Parts: C-alpha cells; structure tokens; sequence
C-alpha cells in the first residue's frame, strides 16, 4: 500500500523475485497476489509496451513466441490497458 | 561506498550477460564471429566473476594492508567495468545478431549388409514384439549415441521374421525438430499415393485417416527411429489404432527417461566385443579379405581403443583407408584413436554427440563436461562428483529440495539420456560410481577445453609442456593425472585458477617444500580435489584459500586440524582420508553456513559451539563425548551420522537419577536417514545392549554397525524400527554362540551384509524378512546351518556366502533347493546365483 514497497526502484528485477518467490509454498499465496499488484502499476501508469515485453524477458525467442504463455499474457496486457487507456490514442504492440 | 556501487551497475550488466549467454548456448553458432564473441562475453562474464569474488571476501576479511587490498580490487573492478562499455559500445551490434537468430531431412545411413554381432540382440527384441497384451506395447530400444539402435531397429525392420509377422512395416524418422503433419502424410504415402486431397485436411483428421489405413493392415510394427521427447510421442500415437490385434511400436532412442515410459522395462543395446570390434573393422577396411600379418598387431588396439562403439570403429577405419597399408602409419592412429574421431572427424562422431549435448540445460552442460576432468576409462565415485558440482557452482537451485537431491537428479538425468554410463548401483538403487564412454569423453575434453575453457589438462608430452604464465593467465581450472610435484616446482602463477583436480589415480607422497605450492599460486581456489596426494602437514596458506569450497586430502600424519581452518567461510565439503584413529577438529566449522559434510576418517573431537546449520547433512565419524544437546540442535535437517570411538560412554547412564543416554540424543533427530557405529574397545570382555526403540530415530534408514559386540538377544529391538532398510554388520559385530529370532519385525530391511559373524546357530522366522532382497555372509566360517525360514521371502533375489563351513555349504544348497521348488512351482525367478566352489562336492 505505501508507495515504497510498489514501485521497488525497478519492475523486471521484482518481476523475476516474484516468479523465484512462487516455488515455495509458503510463499505461493504472497507471490501470486503481488503478482497481480505488480499488473496494478502496470495499468495506473500506462507504460510503454516496452518494458513490459521486456520484463517478461520475451527478448529471446525466435519462432517459438506464440507458444509461449508469456505471450499470452503480454497479449493480455494490452488488451487490458486499451480497456482503461486515458485517451483514445490507440497503444499497439506492433511497435 | 562508492565501490559497493560500481559492484552494483557491474552486477546489473552481468546480469543480461549472462542471460545473453544462456540464450546463446540454445543452439550450436557456426558463424565464426560469434563464436568468438560469445567466448569474449564468456571471458569477460567470468573475469567479472572472479573480480566480484574478491570483492565480496575482501569485503568480509575488512569485517572482522587493507588499504592496498581495497585500492587493487576498486582498480579491477574500474578495468572490467571499462571492459564491459567497451563490449556494450563497440560489439552492440554483435549482440544483437545472436538475439535474432532463427532445411533437409538427414535420416540416417546404417549398414545393410555386414552387421556385426546384432544376432543375438536382434532375435531377444524380435521375439519381444512376438509376446505381450493385445494392445498397443512399445519395444523401445535405448542407449548412447552411435551404439547400433537404427542399425539393430533396421535389422529387425528387413528380417525375415518380422517381415512375415508383421503385414505393415512402417519407419518412421522422428528426430529433435519434426512436423506433426508431415509424418502422418509419409504414413498416408505408403498406402496411398493420392497427396491432392490432403492438401487442407487438419492434422488431427489426417491421424484419424492413419488410423483407418494402420488398422485395416492387420497386426503392424512401426520403427519410431530417435524419438527424444515424450510429448513427441504423445503427439504421433493418437494415429496408432489400438485393434487389439497384438501391433507393436519398435522405438530406438538415446533417452531412458522416454524409453520408460513408454515401457516399463526398455531394451539397452550392448557394445560390441573385442573380437567383433576387430571383426567390424577388419571388414570395413579390407573389402572381403583378411588383414595382412603386419597390421594385425596394431589394427586390433585400435578395435580395443574404440571401446565396443560401431560408430567409433567406421570413424576409425576410414582415417585407416586413407592412412595406407603400413605398420608406421597404423601405428600413428593407434596412438590417436580419440583424435581421429572428434577433431579430424567432426561429421560423424562429433556432429551426433552434440546433438544430446546441445539438448542438456545450460547447468547440465557445465555438470557434463566436467565429468571429462577424470582420467579417460576411470570410475567416477557418484557422491564425489555429486559434491563437485555443487561446491563448483553448477547446481543453481533456489526450491526447497536440498542440493545434493537436486543434484543427483540432474546425475540421474545424464544417465537417463545415456550421456553417462553406471558401473554400480547399490542396493538401494541410488549411483554408486559412473564412466563415460571413450567416445563422449573425448568430446568432453574438446569441448571444455577449446570451446568453453572449463577446465584444462596439464602433462608433459612430446609436443606439449606445463603451460607458462602466457596459458594460465587464461585457465579457469586444472585438471592433471601425474607428474604433479614438478608442476608445482616451477612456481606457476594460477591467478584466475578456480579448481585443481589431481584426477590421478596413484597416491602421489608430495615432498614437503612443495606443499604451500597449491595455494599460494591459486589464490581463488574453491575447489581443491587433491583426493591421491599425500599432505603431510599443513601451512598458513593453505588457509588463505579463502574462496575455497571443496577440499580433499590425505594425510599419515596430521593428526589434529588446526583452527585456522574456520577462516575458510566458504567450505561446503571436508573429506580427509587420513589412517590414523584419532583427529581433532580445532576449527569452529559450526559457523560455516554452507558446511555440508564432514567425511573424517577417525574419531572427530568437535568443538563446543539462535543459529542453526541448516545444509548440514553428514558427518562420517564423530566422537560420542561430542554428542551433546547443543550439537543435535544446531543440526535438525541432518541426514547421517557416523560414530567411531568407546562406545561406552555412549550406553552408560548415571546412577543421580537419569536414565537417558546420549542415544537419546541420537533419536531426537527427526531427519536422520542414515547411522554407522564404529567400536574401538577390544580389551573388554563385555558383550554389549542395545537401547530400546523408542528412543531410536524415528526416520532411520540405514545402519552401518563395526565390531561393537552387540549381544544376539538385543537386534528384536532393531526390528522395531518401521522404516529400517538397510543393515550392514563387519568385523565381528555381534558376538554369541546362538541367534533365535522373536516374531515380526524388519518390516521394511531390504539388504543384510555380515562379515566375521561371531553365531554358530541361527534359528528365525518366516516374519522376520517380508521384503528382503540381498543377504551377504563374507568370511562367516562359524555358521553351521542356516534356518529354513529364510525360504519364504517372496521378494528374496541374491544370498551371497563367501568361505563357508561344509555345513553351512550343505544349508545353502537345501535352501537352494527349496526356492528352486519353488520358482518351479510358478513364481518366475528374480535372477538367483550361488557361489560355490567346487561344484561336485555334496551333490
Ligand atoms: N553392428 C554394426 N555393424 C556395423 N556397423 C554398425 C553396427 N552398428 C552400428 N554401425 C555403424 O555405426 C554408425 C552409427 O550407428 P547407428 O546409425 O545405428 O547409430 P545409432 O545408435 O542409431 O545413433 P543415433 O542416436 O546417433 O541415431 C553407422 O555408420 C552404422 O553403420
């Protein structure tokens, strides 16, 4: 809730700490939540599709993308934000 | 400080470095450039680490000449962080083209004709595609890569046998990459030539047609030649009809873990001999015609040399073709076998062997290669290697499993796809010790050696000496089998030497003077596998060896180890051979977070320690007056204990009112799976008790008892134990005339050994052994007869005796007798022998 503990000076490195967090199942609940609060900022913000291809480390994969889950996902954000987009200039991830 | 933070922005860049090198290891870069990019970045990655390395240790010696220290590590750190803008500045497009990375079907080609020594496989696997259920079984035949599958898989494919058996024979050539849909079009293909009209019918419709064409051809074998994964095989058998019409699937591959999966019970192929290796290449060679006298003599080492591998030997022979007639030129390629095959011929043996290696996650690769480091042909010890990998830094691991699990899964993994061959499984059916072929292991060496620079051989050859300071300013570890102690002579200057591994099987007694030589020229030494050298004392640096992880030695006369060792923070592995019976650990080893095991030799006088040792998990040999309460606390996930030393003091209880002793220390830990007790009071004439079970261990697996003398009357106690597995007895570890058996317990032994046994008798039950497999009675020259009770284990495999009395001789036989009655009489044999020698006594 305090403004420290959500925008963590970086988002791929947290990203990362919250997938490592999810092997433990003590820690399986905690991770799936921030999961979701790390999709939160990602919407209040708007930011460029960059950083979120680029946090979900879709940088190395050749034809393999579309089979990838994270590409869902990745799908998903945009669709998301072009659901509570500011203003109606379109956001795509052609780009 | 200011230096904390260009560590921070060097770790950040490191980061993506290392993630560019993951990715970059995905797939073989033929491109040149790249090659020599990745192994720049690779270079860079690893100076970085060893630069971050004396960060850190520096940073924990300042905790507790500094001055110089910081100002040298700050200067480094500026030089390789200067080293990195200039990759990121100047090599930026470099990086890029191997992030962009992105055809012909090369089935394979195998000897129609003139296949050596397949007769007897080929019948065993035939005859196992005639039997089983109606449905659809799988026949998979597995092994390493180049042994013979598709050569066996096509022998049976045209053998008369088959071809009468089976009316539709189909070979189809999965491989790593394959289309889902041009398979089942190849299928359609053999019935029917009309490819049109399957131009846009789905996948899925197209295997319901191969089902219709499969099952109106009857009974049918389908040769799934390399299928490497199991979703692959999911994927292709939803076109396999399951007619009830006894239809087999023959699948060669070079992974057990899919060969088991598919069946229960999969079909190793086997090596060639030394005389059907001879034999193959003799016929390869010479085209119908025998060998000339003079090239006999070197022709067959060279067969020897190809360790029983096919591939090998048509490598082999075709350096031979060019090589001419002569006894100098043969004997050239003697002395070269493994040469000829990886380097002069990268096509055939090192092109397939890359096809598994390449396949392995990035932390098997590095566990792989380094099981090169060891001498070509040797055994490597399973649990040696397993702390190898994991005191180098191979096993990144950040679940819950402890490492040493996940670690012998990933030796487990190798096995499983044929990458590395088991010599000996215990009992329990974990790896005792493990080979690699001759073949994968001289791809080891080329590949950690050129390529990836893991580790680097050192010996003094004809055209090769001890590198000079020009090569070690590059070597990351040493490996050396012999002349060690004139290597260190010469004063060499490792500075960026990570490991040095005396994988040489010779005890080597090193002089004195050349002791500091070891760590005084490897300052970041973390592994120090120096197993067969003989240390005699120690010094002050060989303490200073503050990165140091793994350390072996053997010692005759280090009697006590020094407290200057608990400077060494880092130290996962202890091991000390050492022949005397007493060693006293001065170190305050308790502090040491990631100490792991403690493999003593003799009686370890521990020293007295809100921190608990969490990785803790052996301690080989312990001294009883160390079991205190504090000790058991600091260790919970502890998994063996050893106990060597007056066991006395371990038994006796006070007369002030507690009845408790230091046994109940023992039973308190609720993680123990493994326990050895070693006796050393041999004047006394007193047979010994054994404590109660309810104060044992709750989650004992294993036990290990040595010349404790333990009364006969006293082990119905030890069958109380709920999860006891296995038991070993040696030197006379129970004394007494008589053993008699109360009903019940055991209810999960699995494997007895006895040696030296001290009973003449031996009387039981049939309660007593539900779930035995082996019993072992080495030198029990006192036992008459054994009971007839024994005969009732079902799940019975192996009893082994070594120099039996006459008597005992005529038990075994009775007791042979009976469960040869009673194999006969329905139950199928789980593979009995006996070792009896002479076979005409008693008959
Ligand atoms: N019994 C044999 N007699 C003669 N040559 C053999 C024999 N077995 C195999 N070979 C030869 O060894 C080479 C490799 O054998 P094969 O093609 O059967 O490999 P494999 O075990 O199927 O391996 P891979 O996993 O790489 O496909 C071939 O050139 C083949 O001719």
């Amino acid at each position: 809730v305090i403004s420290t503990l959500t925008s963590l000076h970086g988002d791929k490195v947290v990203y990362d700490t919250i997938q490592a967090a999810k092997l433990y199942p003590q820690l399986s609940e905690l991770a799936l939540k921030l999961e979701k609060d790390q999709i939160r900022f990602w919407i209040a913000t708007r930011k460029d599709p960059s950083v979120v291809f680029e946090a979900l480390n879709l940088n190395w994969a050749g034809i393999s993308i579309f089979p990838k889950p994270e590409f869902s996902a990745w799908l998903k954000y945009v669709d998301d934000v072009n659901a509570r987009h500011p203003k109606e200039a379109p956001l795509s991830i052609i780009p | 400080l200011g230096i904390q933070g260009e560590v921070e922005n060097l770790l950040t860049d490191l980061n993506y470095f290392n993630a560019f090198l993951k990715e970059a290891a995905k797939s073989r870069r033929e491109n040149e450039v790249l090659k020599e990019l990745v192994k720049k970045i690779r270079k860079v990655v690893n100076d970085a680490e060893d630069s971050i390395d004396k960060f850190v240790v520096e940073a924990k010696r300042h905790d507790d000449t500094h001055v110089a220290r910081a100002k040298g590590v700050a200067d480094e750190i500026k030089s390789i962080r200067e080293r990195v803008k200039e990759i990121r500045d100047n090599d930026a497009y470099g990086l890029q083209a191997i992030t962009l990375d992105d055809e012909e079907r090369k089935a394979p080609v195998v000897e129609e004709d003139d296949v050596v020594g397949f007769d007897d496989e080929a019948k065993t696997v035939i005859d196992r595609l005639i039997g089983g259920s109606d449905y659809v079984e799988v026949v998979p035949v597995v092994g390493m890569p180049g042994l013979g599958k598709t050569t066996l898989a096509y022998k049976i494919y045209k053998d008369p046998k088959v071809e009468y058996e089976f009316f539709t024979r189909v070979w189809v050539y999965v491989s790593q990459t394959f289309k889902r849909r041009e398979i089942f079009l190849n299928i359609i293909s053999k019935f029917t030539r009309n490819t049109k009209q399957y131009d846009d019918t789905p996948e899925d419709d197209l295997a319901n047609e191969v089902k219709e064409l499969l099952g109106k051809g009857g009974k049918y074998l389908i040769v799934l030649d390399d299928v490497w994964t199991m979703e692959a095989w999911d994927r292709i058998k939803i076109a396999f009809p399951n007619n009830g019409k006894r239809n087999r699937v023959l699948m060669t591959t070079r992974q057990s873990n899919v060969a088991k999966r598919c069946n229960d019970k999969p079909h190793d192929l086997k090596f060639l001999t030394k005389d059907e290796s001879w034999e193959l290449l003799e016929k390869k060679v010479f085209h119908k015609e025998k060998c000339p006298p003079e090239l006999e003599l070197p022709g067959i080492s060279i067969a020897e040399k190809c360790m029983g591998l096919p591939l090998a030997i048509v490598v082999i022979a075709g350096a031979l073709i060019g090589k001419g007639k002569t006894t100098r030129e043969w004997e050239l390629v003697a002395a070269s076998v493994g040469e000829h095959l990886i380097n002069r011929d990268p096509e055939n043996c090192k092109k397939l062997v890359q096809m598994s290696y390449d396949r392995l996650p990035y932390d098997l690769k590095a566990c792989f290669l380094y099981c090169g480091a060891f001498p070509g042909g040797s055994q490597i010890p399973a649990k040696k290697l397993i702390r190898l990998w994991i005191a180098e830094g191979f096993i990144q691991y950040q679940g819950p499993l402890a490492l040493e699990d996940v670690a012998e899964d990933h030796l487990n993994d190798l096995v499983n796809r044929n990458l590395v061959m088991v010599t000996q499984r215990s009992c329990s059916g974990q790896i005792k010790t493990c080979r690699v072929h001759d073949m994968l292991h001289e791809f080891c060496r080329h590949e950690a050696m050129m390529e990836e620079n893991l580790f680097q051989e050192i010996k003094q050859g004809q055209e090769r000496s001890f590198p000079g300071k020009q090569e070690l300013a590059t070597y990351r570890r040493l490996c050396i089998q012999s002349l060690i102690p004139e290597f260190l002579s010469m004063k060499p200057s490792g500075e960026h030497v990570r490991s040095f591994l005396c994988v040489g099987s010779k005890k080597i007694d090193m002089p004195p003077n050349e002791i500091p030589s070891i760590p005084k020229a490897f300052p970041l030494l973390r592994v120090l596998d120096a197993e067969s050298i003989k240390f005699s004392r120690f010094s002050r640096e060989f303490f200073k060896l503050f990165h140091l992880r793994y350390i072996a030695l053997s010692t005759d006369k280090i009697k006590t180890i020094p407290a200057d060792f608990g400077n060494l923070w880092n130290i996962q592995t202890l091991i000390v051979e050492t022949q005397q019976a007493t060693l006293d650990i001065k170190a305050d080893i308790w502090n040491m977070t990631r100490l792991r095991h403690v493999c003593t030799n003799a009686s370890a006088t521990l020293p007295s320690t809100n921190l608990v040792n969490r990785c803790l998990q052996t301690l080989s040999t312990i001294a009883p007056e160390c079991c205190t309460a504090e000790v058991f606390t600091r260790t919970p996930n502890l998994k063996k204990l050893g106990v060597r030393g007056k066991i006395d003091a371990l038994l006796e209880s006070s007369k002030d009112g507690s009845g408790s002793g230091l046994f109940s220390n023992i039973g308190k830990l609720g993680c123990l799976e493994y326990l050895k007790l070693v006796n050393d009071t041999r004047l006394s004439s007193k047979p010994l008790h054994l404590p109660p079970a309810y104060i044992f261990p709750q989650k004992l697996k294993k036990l290990s008892l040595v010349d404790t003398w333990f009364e006969w009357k006293d082990m119905s106690i030890l069958g109380l134990l709920p999860e006891l597995e296995v038991l070993k007895l040696k030197e006379n570890a129970f004394k007494g005339q008589s053993w008699e058996q109360e009903d019940g317990g055991f209810p999960r032994l699995q494997v007895l050994w006895i040696e030296r046994t001290d009973l003449t008798s031996w009387k039981a039950s049939s309660g007593n052994f539900p779930r035995l497999k082996h019993l072992a009675l080495i030198s029990c020259d006192k036992l008459e007869e054994l009971p007839a009770e024994l005969a009732d284990v079902k799940n019975l495999q192996l009893i082994e005796l070594q120099s039996s009395s006459e008597s005992a001789a005529r038990s075994a036989r009775a007791i042979l007798k009976r469960n040869q009655e009673k194999e006969q009489d329905g139950d199928k044999g789980t593979g009995f022998k006996l070792s009896i020698f002479p076979h005409d006594l008693g008959l």
